[PDB]
RNA sequence: CGCGACCUCAGAUCAGACGUGGCGACCCGCUGAAUUUAAGCAUAUUAGUCAGCGGAGGAAAAGAAACUAACCAGGAUUCCCUCAGUAACGGCGAGUGAACAGGGAAGAGCCCAGCGCCGAAUCCCCGCCCCGCGGCGGGGCGCGGGAAAUGUGGCGUACGGAAG
């Protein structure tokens, strides 16, 4: 019965969405992320796994503001004039 | 004087308030949450335009984040009606529709008119 | 001068008077906390060499660091290897206790930055030493020429990286035929570079 | 295994050394760079030296060079002294000094103090107030001559 | 279930909208690449997560 | 009907609020018009009156800040808004003046020994 | 018993500031294996390598000799060519393996503490005004507060230095 009518009795989670990255790796009891470690300060992240990394780094979500870094780099952080006017 | 405890607790020190040398924010954050921004609009649906010839309700589409007291105000504020009560079920869509029962004095049928919906 | 007359009176710690004040001082260092704030160098003298003025926003921390030899933190000893790497007990740690110490005191204040240490007592279970701290904030520092190099950002963490004076005594550098293996920046960077086929485009 | 007759070898490959491997592609590239910040700095000194200060008339230690003579790093304080230098007045006119340099000989003292009374001669001094001459500066014609030298300055033949 | 948390509610909410077809005339645009929704998650065929 | 920004700049406080909530009630009675499904001239006009409450918030927002750094500016504190959100690295850098700030002997060494303009003879 | 200095500590949503986290190719401090090789294997080797941990920067680190040498002496650090697969290490087995000199790229030198002299000659902050600064700075202004003789500033650091 260690197959098929075991599955039967899978009805209770352990994971559900981690609130930092998403990711449905929040365990439950342990009330702790298996992706990010939630109530750690630093992000969960290991160098056995550099495929792992690159799906969670600065070139997969927006960079809404380290876009704008890049932009606003090229104008040596100018910072409260405007063009002149017509 | 003589201790009367034979436990020393910590004596209750003077403490003074926040005097800022510069406000934080330059100024206050604006109510986001305007009685227009609150109600995006009106169930112009059968069972809606049911509910207000039979019931002498209105439904409205209202923002997720509204309590039924700020809806309370919003549809006074904006179609100068008063309301007996409200209740708010947010749909499987992931939106919240206000029942807004109004109060006898005014027609629910006749104050569709005014909003514009038929 | 004041301060040379104190200074060989803490070269006769073996001194009747040395080892008074070193014992009860060592006593009363256990009682308090394991890292906190001195309200001043209990070396005025010790610190003068390392660099501290008695100015505002100079900061001397007096920490512990419980004594003795660094073992393999390993479950019930057993170290899955050859009979060499089975060593748990008589191994030592790389650094000194007194860099483990500044780097103790730099972790808690973060704002602040080691200038230097200095010993002011030892039992069987605790050495104590002052470390010596630094606003790179405070405008008494920041508007100071000759003391406005640590408020850069080259010198975050110098008790980390090992650029303080007991940090640096267990990189193994220095100049001559016994600091071969730290030639170029360090060891690491020596390994390096003695380690690297130059593959010229031409041969 | 070996074959047969042939030279017996031990290759230094036995780590993970392809990880290590430094390409010289750099190279020509390195040497329009460093050709560039050459020009540049020669262009900003614009009448001083462009290898810039006199180095000193310097034997090779150690028996398998000691018949030869090199730029060493600096004029020693007692080669300064007798030629009439002060030690920190002649960074500033373009004449290397270290403190370290001892003087164990009197030929190889005195080939840097003739050494120095050559550069002095040969010294082309500009004035630091422009339209106003002060004295220890050079005529107004050694002025207007005034041209660097690509090349070590004095350079040093055996 | 039928006890859901407001959260969920809005997770399944994103879910449902995004079940919907492409429009009729988003393939008469000129960088015409899109023939169907090839996104669509059946509640038989793939489980949601969760 | 074509609404500006340069015309909005040059009028007074209050008439920018009632301009405001005149666009609020003309955007909800075009909101009502697309869940009826009527009039499709009605829903065109829709994008024209959204784009217009953002220059007309946009008008208020703007001068409502540079009132602030015109009253705040000759102010030793001025709030975190006010203030140059240069990079947080740059922020923590030395002043203009702390880096002008030699010792009193570098002015003395740099003082009797000025790095000298100098050429040889070849 | 009381008021006062002080030392050593508390407490504050006290007035200002500052740290945290990320990225992590390169860089610095630790920690640190086993595959593998030795035709087995345990020292060695792999390798102070992978993984783990902390910390930066635009580069980092190193750096102005408690150096190399033994010469007719050179003279911080860093890197490149070479020394050199050399001296040396090693079940002296497998394998490991620098440095000096030399030739170049660049080249830059220096500051305290201590010892001493100058009426603490020094320094931060608040209030007031003035040009004025999207790197809060220069000047005036107060028997305003504080730091500080348990030592601040100048002169001065091994190349010597101070005073007459």
């Amino acid at each position: 019965t260690k197959g098929t009518s075991s599955f039967g009795k899978r009805r209770n989670k352990t994971h559900t969405l981690c609130r930092r990255c998403g990711s449905k790796a929040y365990h439950l009891q342990k009330s702790t992320c298996g992706k990010c470690g939630y109530p750690a300060k630093r992000k969960r992240k290991y160098n056995w796994s550099a495929k792992a990394k690159r799906r969670n780094t600065t070139g997969t979500g927006r960079m809404r503001h380290l876009k704008i870094v890049y932009r606003r780099f090229r104008h040596g952080f100018r910072e409260g004039t405007t063009p002149k006017p017509k | 004087k003589i201790r009367t405890s034979p436990t020393f607790r910590r004596p209750k020190t003077l403490r003074l308030r926040r005097q800022p040398k510069y406000p934080r924010k330059s100024a206050p954050r604006r109510n986001k949450l305007d009685h227009y921004a609150i109600i995006k609009f009106p169930l112009t649906t059968e069972s809606a335009m049911k509910k207000i010839e039979d019931n002498n309700t209105l439904v409205f589409i209202v923002d997720v984040k509204a309590n039924k007291h700020q809806i309370k105000q919003a549809v006074k504020k904006l179609y100068d009606i008063d309301v007996a009560k409200v209740n708010t079920l947010i749909r499987p869509d992931g939106e919240k529709k206000a029942y807004v029962r109004l109060a006898p004095d005014y027609d629910a049928l006749d104050v569709a008119n005014k909003i514009g919906i038929i | 001068g004041a301060y040379k007359y104190i200074q060989e009176l803490w070269r006769k710690k073996q001194s009747d008077v040395m080892r008074f004040l070193l014992r009860v001082r060592c006593w009363q260092y256990r009682q308090l906390s394991a890292l906190h704030r001195a309200p001043r160098p209990t070396r005025p003298d010790k610190a003068r060499r390392l660099g501290y003025k008695a100015k505002q926003g100079y900061v001397i921390y007096r920490i512990r660091v419980r004594r003795g030899g660094r073992k393999r933190p390993v479950p019930k000893g057993a170290t899955y290897g050859k009979p060499v790497h089975h060593g748990v007990n008589q191994l030592k740690f790389a650094r000194s206790l007194q860099s483990v110490a500044e780097e103790r005191a730099g972790r808690h204040c973060g704002a602040l930055r080691v200038l230097n240490s200095y010993w002011v007592g030892e039992d069987s279970t605790y050495k104590f030493f002052e470390v010596i701290l630094i606003d790179p904030f405070h405008k008494a520092i920041r508007r100071n020429p000759d003391t406005q190099w640590i408020t850069k950002p080259v010198h975050k963490h110098r008790e980390m990286r090992g650029l303080t004076s007991a940090g640096r005594k267990s990189r193994g550098l220095g100049k001559g035929h016994k600091f071969h293996h730290t030639i170029g920046g360090s060891r690491r960077a020596a390994w390096r570079r003695r380690n690297t086929l130059q593959l010229h485009r031409y041969r | 295994a070996p074959s047969r007759n042939g030279m017996i070898l031990k290759p230094h490959f036995h780590k993970d050394w392809q990880r290590r491997v430094a390409t010289w592609f750099n190279q020509p590239a390195r040497k329009i760079r460093r050709r560039k910040a050459r020009q540049a700095r020669a262009r900003r000194i614009a009448p001083r030296p462009a290898a810039g200060p006199i180095r000193p008339i310097v034997r090779c230690p150690t028996v398998r060079y000691h018949t030869k003579v090199r730029a060493g790093r600096g004029f020693s304080l007692e080669e300064l002294r007798v030629a009439g230098i002060h030690k920190k007045v002649a960074r500033t006119i373009g004449i290397s000094v270290d403190p370290r340099r001892r003087n164990k000989s009197t030929e190889s003292l005195q080939a840097n103090v003739q050494r120095l009374k050559e550069y002095r001669s040969k010294l082309v001094l500009f004035p630091r107030k422009p339209s106003a001459p002060k004295k220890g500066d050079s005529s107004a014609e050694e002025l207007k001559l005034a041209t660097q030298l690509t090349g070590p300055v004095m350079p040093i033949r055996n | 279930s039928s006890h859901k948390t407001f959260r969920i509610k809005r997770f399944l909410a994103k879910k449902q909208k995004q079940n919907r077809p492409i429009p009729q005339w988003i393939w008469m645009k000129t960088g015409n690449k899109i023939r169907y929704n090839s996104k669509r998650r059946h509640w038989r065929r793939t489980k949601l997560g969760l | 009907a074509k609404i500006k920004a340069r015309d909005l700049r040059g009028k007074k406080k209050e008439e920018l609020l009632k301009q405001l909530d005149d666009l609020k009630v003309e955007l909800s009675q075009l909101r009502v018009a697309k869940v009826t499904g009527g009039a499709a001239s009605k829903l065109s006009k829709i994008r024209v009156v959204r784009k217009s409450i953002a220059r007309v918030l946009t008008v208020i927002n703007q001068t409502q800040k540079e009132n602030l750094r015109k009253f705040y500016k000759g102010k030793k504190y001025k709030p975190l808004d006010l203030r140059p959100k240069k990079t947080r690295a740059m922020r923590r850098r030395l002043n203009k003046h702390e880096e002008s700030l030699k010792t009193k002997k570098q002015q003395r060494k740099e003082r009797l020994y000025p790095l000298r303009k100098y050429a040889v003879k070849a």
